[PDB]
RNA sequence: ACAGCGUCGCGAGGGCCGCACCCGGCGCUGGCGCGACGUGAUUUCUGCCCAGUGCCACGACCGUCACCGUGAAGCGAUCCGC
RNA sequence: CCACGCGCCGCGGCGAGCCCGAGGGAGCCCCCGCGGCGGAGCGAGCGCGAGACGCCCCGGGCCCGCCAUGCCCCUGCGGGCG
RNA sequence: CGAAGGGAGGCGCGGCCCUUCCAAGGCUAAAUACGCCCCGGGACCGAUAGCGGACCAAGUAGCGCGAGCGAACGGUGAAAA
RNA sequence: GGCGGGCCUGAGGCGGCGGGGGCGACGGGCGGAACUUAAGCAUAUCAGUACGCCCCGGAGGAGAAACCAACCGGGAUUCCCC
């Protein structure tokens, strides 16, 4: 009941109401380290959402990503080539602050799994983003079917393989259809199936 | 050969040749691959002896202005022609019928193909339940290979009238086919010329 | 086969013959040095199979 | 062109599978939305725009929303929306 | 193509400061309630010398408001401080070369030395050998108060700020000259290695821009423009004249 | 190289350097200081030239010279102004 | 040397056809097994669309498309005919 | 900078349709790939070949401060008689 | 101003359970060349390759359409033939 009316207020986050909220929460957490463990979620509507139960083994984390563009790693700005690889500054990186910001979460506690992330806050120089992590040995998580799926070896260290949805929206993987075709299996799976010679038997 | 008349090649220059992921697949594991696919088969009919390993498929026009005249095999029979039969869609799997709520008959003819289909299946069929039922499950007979497999009838010639036939087709078939073909431009360039006569006087 | 070793041209100068040798200065890596590659190694590339109609 | 010339492209009947019925928001999103924007009001950007529909008019309404918004289609309701607003206000 | 002496310094690998032995951070004492409202009695236990400054220190005893010790600070030593000189700082400190003080309480036309830039900065300006700052004028309004620096340029610095009264010590230094390059090398064996200098007309094109033709020539003008490029600002930089002219009081 | 000699920048909310970034060095320093350059102890002197090229000017504010932003016009892509 | 692509030649099977594709058949070199390629071209395209001779070859003549031109007329910037 | 019914239909833009679907949460077997290792086969090589390495002690002996490099060496006879 | 409780944030300790590191392949994520080809060489090509780093698993990834199409239409993914 409740929940249908939260989200049209957080669709409204220019608002005055929220405006003031926000800056009362990017104060407290440009106060705050880069990781810091959540008793609640901040958002207990997003996180339900992107599948937050208030269950035992359920862990929130809020991370702080600096925000701007990418500078190449490389020794006195000289990128030693051909010309088209001179830029150091001026490149964009490739995977969202979304996904930065699970990927940072997923070193600092390698035991737990990342189900999801949401956005919490920003300002100039920072976002702020929320990840659900499972403890995936919990007895109430290894008992309950619906997150069973987490305790499953193959879902490990999701964060690292791209697995999550931000990692996924990275790869391409969220649009389907035309203009995503050669991005289907991966990106270098589907280049070894085009670039391959088959060299069959009667051929 | 050295220059002289050749048509030039459009093969690609190989990559990862040297180093890099292997872009050549031989296929010298191709005739133990049919010994495997085989066995696998084998095994997976013996652990459903009395069902066909194979689900029924609908007949589905094969795509396109090319082959819309063929039919083929689909994924699954559409909840309106299951209806027409009369089983809900959990039942039909159970009896063998894989339920494809996606598709959609787009025509009245394809969900009556798919129906008599479907009937025809229903009296094939023979449900073993009675708990165990040792004697009639030995002489069961698991079916082989795809079920009802999908005929696509050839052209046979038909006798008509050619009285009768010259009734439907206009005389000059051609400038009536001929016009449709190009009603659009004609219509656009005589509208092109009323504003040229429009913006005269 | 014969490329899992390391030689290098040792180079003109040295009055020895512009093929790839060791740090000792053994022949290596050539059809001609004892322990080189063959100069067209044999693969399993090659057609084994040829189509009757 | 696109589809092939056939005089008689009908030797089937078509399902007339389809439907005229439009997702609506219904009284009970509605509602939401009228509880939400009592307390949180419009948003900066929207404000302005109710502005110039009684000041500078509405083509340069039209000009500040397509901006803000991206999509003409979408800016043409939105500036709707707001006329009915300001312009009753 | 290699980088120049000048980037190679800013890294500290074999060019950083000589710091072994140095007695310490010369600085005023701390602002603390006992000198804003009152003095603090300090003595002079010993003048010493630092290795890198030619200004001795002196090692002044204060009393430890906080607990029952006797704080030890070390000040730059104006001239005349003496072994046993009672010494006092704070808002109602008196006017004897050495006392600590504001700003704002020095008169004008005194000699003042370890000048603090802003309040509480514990030290910033006039804290070399025989460097004074002259109290020029005291805003009460704005309770700003102009000093001459040892440059000559005046600055504004808020009359809360402190100063020691006097003249650093070891005055006089640069008048005898170094004579040898020994006396040199033992000079700045206390401070950093930035002794002997090439020039670079000598250094190969390579290691400096001036670099090396058949002739030793620096080849374009020494002036070099302000945005120069980090290893690019090696000649006069944003030189406003150049040469020897005479009359430059104008 | 050197002592000597000049020239140059800079008053720390600063200069000059390091430097994928976080951060550093000079500096535990403060103009008798720190960096940058020339010339090369004395004795005796260093003339004329700011055309050019450098460099420097809250030295100006003309002419130029961007993004935005803001005018008009358009169905809008947009297009012209300022 | 091998792989793949191309040009042409020789052969072998079949012929307006031809084809161990992947595959599937208690099947092993056996059996069944699509595209594709050819059979129509030409024009940027909308589109339109070859028979008239002929041992063979070779020119000629005609036909088809494209670019014109002039006539006639229905289902008309459409058709037909030169 | 920022929506609301939106997405798409392989030539942009603004209208009008028509077909088709529901992003910004999640799972899922199968058919596919593949080394060490073990097993089997080969129109494979036959000791300067075949893996660098068939030798009871090969990444060994040796070499280079180190990263790293890197060999040589099969056969008495039926029975040691 | 002192004092008891509830909540909400936080600390220190104890238990129970997990994480870490290894495999010259396959599989996912990221950073990322150059020699080369262009008979020069910048865009290009090599190559979304080597290599660096980081994660799994017996497979991994992908996966039940905000799909393709334009029809007498199909209908998650993966591999194969074309």
């Amino acid at each position: 009941g409740a929940y249908k009316y939260v989200q049209e207020l957080w669709r409204k986050k220019q608002s005055e109401a929220l405006h003031y909220l926000f800056r009362l929460r990017t104060w407290e957490y440009r106060q705050l380290n880069a990781i810091k463990r959540c008793s609640h979620p901040t958002r207990p509507e997003k996180a339900r959402r992107l599948g937050y139960k208030a269950k035992r083994g359920y862990v929130v984390y809020r991370v702080r990503v600096r925000r701007g563009g990418r500078k190449r790693q490389c020794v006195h700005g000289i990128s030693y080539g051909k010309p088209r690889n001179i830029g150091i500054v001026g490149l964009k990186p490739s995977r969202s602050l979304r996904a930065l910001a699970e990927q940072k979460v997923g070193r600092r506690l390698p035991s737990l799994r990342v189900l999801n992330s949401y956005w919490v806050a920003q300002d100039g120089s920072y976002k702020w983003y929320e990840v659900i992590l499972i403890d995936p040995f919990h007895p109430w998580i290894r008992n309950d079917p619906k997150i069973n799926w987490i305790c499953n070896p193959v879902m490990k260290r999701r964060e690292c393989r791209g697995l999550t949805s931000a990692g996924r929206k990275a790869r391409g993987l969220h649009n389907k259809g035309i203009g995503a075709m050669k991005l289907r299996p991966s990106k270098r799976a589907a280049w070894k199936r085009n670039h391959t010679r088959s060299l069959r038997r009667y051929r | 050969a050295m220059g002289r008349n050749v048509a030039f090649s459009n093969m690609r220059r190989y990559k990862c040749t040297n180093k890099g992921p292997n872009l050549i697949k031989n296929w010298f594991n191709q005739p133990a691959r049919k010994i495997r696919r085989r066995q696998t088969r084998l095994q997976k009919a013996k652990a459903i002896f009395p069902c066909p390993l194979q689900k029924l498929r609908p007949s589905v026009t094969r795509c396109s202005q090319k082959f819309n005249l063929t039919q083929r095999i689909g994924r699954g029979f559409t909840l309106r022609e299951l209806q027409g039969v009369g089983l809900s869609a959990g039942k039909a799997r159970q009896i063998g019928i894989a339920v494809d709520p996606r598709r959609k008959n787009k025509s009245e003819e394809s969900v009556a193909r798919n129906v008599a289909r479907l009937k025809e299946y229903l009296s094939k069929v023979t449900i073993f339940s009675k708990q165990a039922k040792p004697e009639e499950i030995q002489q069961a007979i698991q079916h082989q290979g795809v079920v009802m497999p999908v005929v696509n009838p050839k052209p046979v010639i038909t006798t008509g009238s050619i009285a009768e036939a010259k009734k439907e087709v206009p005389e000059n078939l051609f400038m009536y086919l001929r016009n449709a073909r190009t009603a659009r431009n004609r219509a656009r360039l005589a509208k092109r010329d009323a504003e040229r006569e429009a913006a005269a006087k | 086969a014969g490329v899992q070793c390391t030689a290098h041209s040792w180079g003109p100068g040295r009055a020895v013959a512009r093929l790839p040798r060791k740090h000792g200065g053994i022949g290596a890596y050539a059809n001609f040095a004892r322990g080189g590659h063959m100069a067209h190694p044999t693969t399993v590339i090659r057609r084994w199979c040829r189509k009757v109609n | 062109p696109g589809k092939v010339f056939n005089l008689k492209k009908g030797g089937a009947v078509v399902r007339i599978v389809r439907k005229k019925e439009e997702r609506k928001t219904k009284p009970h999103q509605e509602f939401v939305k009228s509880i939400i924007q009592e307390c949180t009001g419009m948003a900066p950007y929207e404000m302005h725009i109710i502005e110039l529909l009684r000041m500078n008019k509405d083509r340069h309404a039209l000009r500040y929303a397509k901006k803000r918004l991206g999509n003409i289609k979408r800016a043409k309701a939105k500036r709707d929306q707001l006329s009915v607003y300001a312009r009753n206000i | 193509g290699r980088r120049i002496r000048v980037q190679r310094k800013g890294a500290g690998s074999v060019f950083r400061a000589h710091v072994a032995r140095r007695l310490g951070a010369a600085k005023l004492r701390a602002n603390d309630f006992a000198e804003r409202t009152g003095s603090v009695r300090g003595v002079v236990k010993a003048i010493l010398h630092d290795r890198g400054r030619g200004a001795p220190l002196a090692r002044v005893q204060f009393p430890n408001m906080r607990g029952e010790g006797r704080v030890n600070e070390l000040f730059i030593a104006p001239e005349g401080m003496y072994t046993g000189q009672e010494v006092f700082s704070g808002n109602k400190a008196t006017l004897h070369i050495g006392n600590i003080l504001p700003v704002g309480n020095i008169p004008e036309g005194t000699y003042v030395c370890n000048v603090e830039e802003k309040p509480m900065d514990r030290g910033c300006l006039a804290r070399a050998s025989g460097t004074y700052c002259l109290v020029v004028a005291h805003n009460m309004e704005t309770n700003k108060t102009r000093i001459r620096l040892p440059s000559g340029q005046k600055k504004l610095i808020s009359s809360k700020a402190r100063a020691m009264i006097g003249l650093v010590a070891g005055g006089g230094r640069t008048d005898k000259p170094l004579l040898k390059a020994g006396n040199a090398y033992h000079k700045y064996k206390a401070k950093r290695n930035c002794w002997p200098v090439v020039r670079g007309v000598a250094m190969n094109p390579v290691d400096h821009p001036h670099g090396g033709g058949n002739h030793q020539h620096i080849g374009v003008s020494s002036c070099v423009p302000r945005n120069a490029v980090p290893g690019q600002k090696v000649g006069l930089i944003a030189a406003r004249r150049t040469g020897c002219s005479g009359g430059k009081r104008r």
